[PDB]
C-alpha cells in the first residue's frame, strides 16, 4: 500500500515470540530432564 | 526615463544553498537494511536457534 511508526501492540507480539520460544527451550529442557531421571534408575 | 552612468556594475548570477555538510550518523553502518530486517534478523535468529 510516510513516517509510520510501531506502537505497543507490535512489539507485544514482539515480545510475545521472545517469551515463546524461551518457555519452548524451558519445555524440552524438562523433557530431556525427565527422560534422564528414567535413565538414572535403570 | 534619463540614466546617469553607471555607479555600479553587476551581472545576473546565480544564488544557492551554499553546501549541506551531512556529517554521517554514528549508527549508519545498518543503512542499507531497513529497521525491519535488523529486527527480523534478531527474531529468524533466535527461532533458528
Amino acid at each position: 500500500d510516510n513516517s509510520y511508526s510501531y506502537g505497543w501492540s507490535f512489539y507485544f507480539g514482539a515480545l510475545s515470540f521472545i517469551i515463546a520460544e524461551m518457555v519452548g527451550v524451558l519445555a524440552v529442557h524438562m523433557f530431556i530432564d525427565r527422560h534422564k531421571q528414567l535413565r538414572a534408575t535403570a | 526615463i534619463d540614466f546617469s552612468k553607471p555607479f555600479m556594475s553587476l551581472g545576473i548570477s546565480i544564488m544557492i544553498k551554499k553546501p549541506q555538510k551531512s556529517k554521517p550518523g554514528v549508527f549508519s553502518f545498518l543503512d542499507p537494511l531497513a529497521y525491519e530486517i535488523w529486527m527480523c534478523i534478531v527474531f529468524a535468529y533466535i527461532g533458528v536457534s
